[PDB]
């Protein structure tokens, strides 16, 4: 009753695309995708033009049988997406994200297993291409009680890992002090602040003695690890949302701006100098908003994704502009672009860090699109 | 010109 | 006796445009040879 | 058309595709945007699920379009215009917005 409507919407979108995008690639995959991240720098083929990008994704090939894969993209140097080596992860994977200090270390967490699995290059080379039993983790870390949600690496001092489990408590490990004779010394610290399901946690780029986390108890907590009693009551505990929060996204350039997001259909952007009232509540989504990612090429260009099956790219600079009454039906002046070429709900999106205005969005019906909005939309 | 006749005929009789 | 998808809409639009130009050139060459007799 | 099924909202944002005057001129513009393309590939196929009318995209198949101006973009005034305008206006609106 609703699926043929979605098919008509897809047909209209596909016939209209040569207006909205100056590049769009849709490579139908083999399995659902559940993570994404581009490899930082690129190997280029100057005279050949087709410079080679890579990104490391996860999959859910079958119930309980997960995997890990790497893909190679063929973008032109101002074009298929070829799958590279697979890795057959032993457990579930929902946070496979490589650290910046070197492009080989891995950390994954499953939605059902109660411990984090950190992998390294030795685990990759040791992987024989028979593996009757699955991959060998470089080491597992087990202190939580129920499954974990999200991960993130440090950005200034190599070696630590923050994670929020189902027990509503954060825990930050340190990997440089790992010794299997005493696996209880890997806990750099653990924080007990929130009460219900903690759904996201992130680090800070200038790191400026910072950290951040949210939960389903309608709270945003930013901590400071250098404090003695930072484990029981955090530094800031702002009650800035209505529904269960879903994500957090710091800003790469300016170390003050923050942005949160809940089922209120309204991502709420924040300032840390005075974090008591939201600077400007964004609207434009018509169902639960999950993903919120900033741009690592611009300060205000935000992107969000939701259960309405659309990807909204914003321009926070235009808050309160003088726009004609003809166009004010499509939505506020902040809304800058909408992507709706997904017959399913996008599970993870990511900006490519090398090309400007390029994004990769992985659907749920075994799709993965790489798209660039037209120049007539972000230009002037 | 015998090819301009055909374009004029094809635009006058396009509908 | 009795007797005994590809989801290509841009390609379809391009198809139709080039077919139409084919037809136009066809009759444009027909009238060239007819009108001189 | 008809008007007789439809819980349609929209795929895209009608502000984004603003050029034209008539509608047959809109169609002509789409056609000449496809003919002068810089790349156009339509390998992607799929299939319908019986009594569950969802699409099943058969793997290894992809689709790719690229317009002519994409390969003609220079990265001198690209970031100059976009990023400079954006960051200055954003700093202004941030300083103004943080006085309440």
């Amino acid at each position: 009753n609703q699926e043929k409507c979605i098919n008509e919407e897809y047909k209209i979108w596909k016939k209209n695309s040569p207006f909205l995008y100056d590049l769009i690639i849709t490579r139908a995959l083999e399995w659902p995708c559940m993570s994404l991240q581009w490899y930082p720098e690129q190997q280029i083929f100057a005279e050949h033009g087709y410079t080679e990008q890579k990104m490391f994704l996860g999959v859910r090939a079958d119930v309980g049988k997960y995997l890990l894969a790497v893909a190679s993209i063929q973008l032109p140097y101002l074009l298929r997406v070829n799958i590279s080596n697979l890795y057959s992860h032993p457990e579930s994977v929902c946070s496979a994200k490589l650290m910046p200090q070197d492009d080989s270390c891995v950390a994954t967490v499953g939605n059902y297993h109660n411990d984090v699995l950190v992998f390294d290059k030795e685990s990759f080379e040791s992987y024989s291409s028979a593996s009757e039993s699955p991959l060998k983790p470089k080491y597992r870390l087990t202190k939580h009680t129920q499954p974990c949600t999200s991960v993130c690496w440090n950005f200034l001092s190599k070696g630590t890992l923050v994670s929020g489990s189902q027990d509503a408590t954060l825990s930050c490990w340190d990997l440089n002090a790992y010794n299997e004779s005493d696996s209880a010394s890997v806990l750099k610290v653990h924080i007990s602040s929130h009460e219900k399901q903690v759904s996201d946690v992130r680090f800070h780029y200038k790191h400026q003695d910072l950290l951040a986390s949210v939960s389903y108890d309608q709270y945003l907590h930013v901590h400071d690890i250098r404090r003695p009693d930072a484990s029981t009551k955090p530094a800031r505990s702002v009650h800035a949302h209505s529904g269960p929060i879903h994500s957090v996204a710091f800003n790469p350039h300016n170390d003050f701006i923050l942005a949160t997001c809940s089922t209120d259909k309204t991502i709420a952007l924040w300032d840390l100098r005075n974090l008591n009232q939201r600077l400007h509540t964004l609207e434009g989504h018509e169902d639960i908003v999950t993903k919120i990612s900033f741009s690592p090429h611009e300060e205000p260009i935000l992107a969000s994704t939701s259960a309405d099956r659309r990807t909204l790219v914003w321009d926070l600079s235009r808050i309160g502009e003088d726009q004609p009454a003809e166009e004010a039906q499509d939505g506020p002046p902040e809304l800058l672009f909408m992507h709706g070429g997904h017959t399913s709900c996008t599970i993870d999106m990511d900006w490519c860090p090398n090309y400007n205005w390029t994004m990769a969005t992985a659907a749920e019906d075994n799709i993965l699109q790489i798209w660039t909005p037209s120049r007539s939309i972000w230009g002037n | 010109d015998i090819k301009a006749f055909v374009q004029k005929l094809g635009q006058r009789l396009c509908h | 006796i009795v007797i005994d998808f590809k989801l290509n809409f841009l390609e379809q639009i391009r198809d139709n445009v080039i077919n139409l130009r084919k037809m136009v050139e066809q009759d444009e060459q027909l009238c060239i040879e007819t009108f001189s007799k | 058309k008809r008007a007789n099924y439809k819980n349609y909202r929209c795929p895209f944002l009608c502000r984004n595709i603003e050029k034209e005057r008539t509608v047959e001129q809109l169609v002509s513009r789409l056609q000449t945007k496809l003919l002068r393309s810089a790349e156009l590939v339509s390998g992607l196929q799929a299939k319908l699920c019986l009594d569950s009318f969802k699409l099943l995209y058969l793997p290894r198949t992809e689709d790719s379009y690229i317009d002519a101006s994409y390969l003609r973009l220079r990265d001198t005034d690209f970031l100059d215009c976009q990023n400079k305008r954006k960051q200055r206006w954003r700093n202004r609106w941030e300083s103004l917005l943080k006085s309440v």
